[PDB]
């Protein structure tokens, strides 16, 4: 299969230890203490269209962003070799499953505290001889890496291949219909974490073409008008809910495959990403594809933060880097529009009406943020909300270069 | 009161004391107001 | 022929032949879905 | 082995159920709406792959 993730710790802001304390390891949801397996777990059950959050979680990337830096506060092996042991707690045994309170008789070695920590993965050969059993670790941590590579927003990869959709893929898609966006990020991540795929597996190939099939639809490009083969996503009122994506079907003009490869990271600059569903769904669903297939290519360091400058294997400066095109939720939503509109989805009084019915929603998931991390500020110890700064939420990169890759990416 | 009908509201804490409980002549300031830090109404529906 | 499939080292999976020749040992997709059937709690609104 | 023929037609019908497929999660909110909030609800509902 596969069995050599390379990995990345998360970055500490300027803070003394990790951002996280004790009762991190006993609140997150799922199986007790183990943080494998975990991120959609508070999800397994929905109840309505309200995004879960709580008091300690003031948001929805907020349950992921601290099994993060939890995480890799407690990932001595593949960096070093041993198991140590962080503030009292460390692993049961060599597969590493929960975390119990350091064993009496025989007690780890105490976790030297060190920031962003470069992970190589056959560091620990205990890994490669117990494959089967600990697999969904290597899918966890490839995660924390694409979180970690990145201060604002987990940068995923699109891809799409020259020639059209394969027989198997078009038959294994066709089941995956009426299932919201939220809901094809949780069945892609519990896919290719809990047993060793390999990377031409059909289910594979097919969840990455599912992906980037999202991605124009995401920019308007895949609309109801304009399939990549028979697979799009409609969206609904932004006033009424526009977390609603769901693969509908149909049989209009489909696109057509372009004439290069457009393997291409992308990432959301505006801190909107941790309130949104939607956005945290469409990053952890590509990131699946490349959890059992490593990098197809090295992170480009055009700008990224400060401290993901030249990575081991995974952010390089050369030739061999793919570029990546970061956006904003409200630019990108507005050109997201305007392309429905070009085409006659929508009339051109609607144009200008979604854009304040949006614009006033994606106001709301910054009223929120901004309250929480004044509330939730950073020195305190946890970081639920990751310190954006309230500086930031309207600076739009190059997201203008992210909508014209969707156009070069269905010709 | 005179007629049995207490004006305010009604408190719900469970504080377990050994003193001179007293539920109607309430020493001191309540706790927790409404539109206090920290202190949400129930929405009307009061679904869980 | 009728199995590109079993037979041939170059098959597809997913490939048909369709309109012009049934081929027999092909690739299915065995599916296992599950019906969930909701029943929920339902609250009013209450006076005001 | 599966006549092309059959797996085909099937592999339609399939795709026949997926189509009319509901998410079970927004269910709340068409009752919700429906009712004109006269009639609120909650429906847990297991997602499942």
């Amino acid at each position: 299969a596969q069995r050599q993730f390379f990995g990345l710790t998360y970055n500490f802001y300027g803070q003394p230890a990790p951002l996280f304390d004790l009762n991190d390891l006993q609140e997150l949801a799922g199986c007790y203490a183990r943080p494998w397996t975990s991120r959609f777990s508070h999800l397994a059950i929905s109840t309505g269209s309200l995004p879960v959050w709580s008091a300690r979680y003031p948001s929805v990337a907020s349950r992921n962003i601290v099994v993060n830096t939890l995480l890799g506060a407690h990932l001595n092996p593949f960096a070093g070799g041993q198991i140590t042991s962080h503030q009292g707690i460390t692993w049961r045994d060599p597969v590493l499953s929960s975390l119990a309170p350091v064993p009496a008789i025989q007690p780890p070695p105490v976790w030297a505290v060190a920031e962003n920590v470069l992970l190589d993965s056959n560091n620990y050969p205990t890994y490669v001889l117990n494959l089967s059993s600990m697999w969904p670790i290597n899918q966890d941590v490839h995660i924390m890496t694409m979180w970690a590579l990145s201060d604002q927003g987990p940068i995923y990869h699109l891809e799409v291949p020259v020639d059209p959709m394969p027989a198997a893929t078009t038959a294994a898609l066709m089941a995956y219909t009426g299932v919201p966006i939220a809901h094809l990020a949780q069945t892609a991540y519990r896919f290719a974490g809990q047993l060793p795929q390999s990377p031409d597996s059909t289910m594979v190939s097919t969840i990455r073409w599912l992906s980037a099939i999202w991605f124009g639809s995401l920019t308007g490009r895949l609309n109801r008008s304009r399939t990549c083969n028979g697979f799009y996503f409609e969206f609904a009122k932004p006033a009424l809910n526009p977390d609603q994506a769901v693969l509908k079907w149909n049989d209009g003009a489909r696109a057509a495959p372009p004439a290069a490869a457009q393997s291409s990271y992308i990432r959301c600059i505006s801190p909107h990403w941790q309130h949104q569903i939607v956005e945290v769904a469409g990053a952890l669903m590509s990131q699946s594809v490349t959890a059992v297939t490593g990098l197809p290519a090295l992170i480009d360091e055009a700008t990224l933060p400060a401290w993901s400058q030249g990575v081991a294997n995974l952010t390089g400066n050369g030739q061999g880097v793919v570029p990546c095109l970061d956006y904003n939720p409200v630019p990108m939503a507005a050109a997201r529009h305007l392309q429905w509109r070009q085409d006659g989805l929508i009339t051109a009084a609607q144009e200008a009406q979604l854009n304040n019915d949006y614009t006033a929603y994606a106001l709301t998931i910054e009223r929120h943020l901004t309250a929480m991390l004044v509330a939730n500020p950073i020195a305190a110890g946890r970081m639920p909300i990751q310190p954006f700064n309230a500086a930031d939420f309207g600076q739009a990169g190059q997201t203008a270069a992210a909508v014209a890759l969707a156009q070069a990416m269905f010709v | 009161n005179l007629f049995n009908v207490a004006r305010g509201n009604l408190y719900l804490v469970q504080t377990a004391t050994n003193g001179n409980w007293s539920p109607m002549a309430p020493v001191a300031a309540p706790p927790f107001v409404r539109g206090g830090p920290n202190v949400r109404v129930v929405g009307r529906f009061g679904t869980i | 022929l009728r199995w590109p499939g079993l037979v041939d080292p170059n098959y597809r999976v997913g490939t048909n032949d369709l309109p012009n020749r049934i081929t027999l040992y092909n690739s299915l997709y065995r599916y296992n879905f599950t019906y969930p059937t909701l029943d929920g709690i339902m609250y009013v609104r209450s006076a005001t | 082995l599966c006549d092309a023929l059959t797996l085909h037609i099937r592999e339609t019908y399939i795709m026949l159920l997926r189509s009319m497929h509901q998410d079970p999660t927004q269910i709340v909110q068409i009752v919700n709406e429906c009712a004109n909030n006269l009639l609120n609800s909650t429906i847990p509902i297991s997602l499942r792959p």
